[PDB]
DNA sequence: CGTCGGTGAGTCACCGAC
DNA sequence: GTCGGTGACTCACCGACG
């Protein structure tokens, strides 16, 4: 019948809808955590160059002082 | 009634799946406050960083001068 | 107006863990 | 061998919109 159809052809097209919308929550979760891990990995870079710069500016305002 | 352990298993499986929504709701949210942070604390560091190389480089040419 | 798509929630089928 | 976790189908609901 043709009430038969327009009810499977609505399931199919929300069954569509719905694998789309647990598809983008699941991709913005994995998005997040690849953000996460490489802002995790590129802080501790940057904080060894602060620390480094920080001992290079300090040494630099010793020679400097001897002056 | 027999077929009542049918009924348990739909409530038990029922607040289950409430459960498994609100956990994927939670980590997204943790994430991404995780997020916000992170890049709030590279723009720090980068900022230090950008004021010591200068104020290293300022120091190398006075001492340079002398 | 009337139908559509996006989303929350209930359900089923399935699986892995203890 | 039972239980909970989760992917997927489904229905209810609502706002979007031609
Ligand atoms: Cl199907
Ligand atoms: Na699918
Ligand atoms: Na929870």
């Amino acid at each position: 019948s043709q009430e038969r159809i327009k009810a499977e052809r609505k399931r199919l097209r929300n069954r569509i809808a719905a694998s789309k919308c647990r598809k983008r929550k699941l991709e913005r979760i994995s998005r997040l955590e690849e953000k996460v891990k490489t802002l995790k990995s590129q802080n501790t870079e940057l904080a060894s160059t602060a620390s480094l710069l920080r001992e290079q500016v300090a040494q630099l305002k010793q020679k400097v002082l001897s002056h | 009634e027999e077929e009542e352990k049918r009924r348990v298993r739909r409530e038990r499986n029922k607040l289950a799946a409430a459960k498994c929504r609100n956990r994927r709701r939670e980590l997204t949210d943790r994430l991404q406050a995780e997020t916000d942070q992170l890049e709030e604390e590279k723009a720090e560091l980068e900022s230090e960083i950008a004021e010591l190389q200068k104020e290293k480089e300022r120091l190398e040419f006075v001492l340079v001068a002398h």
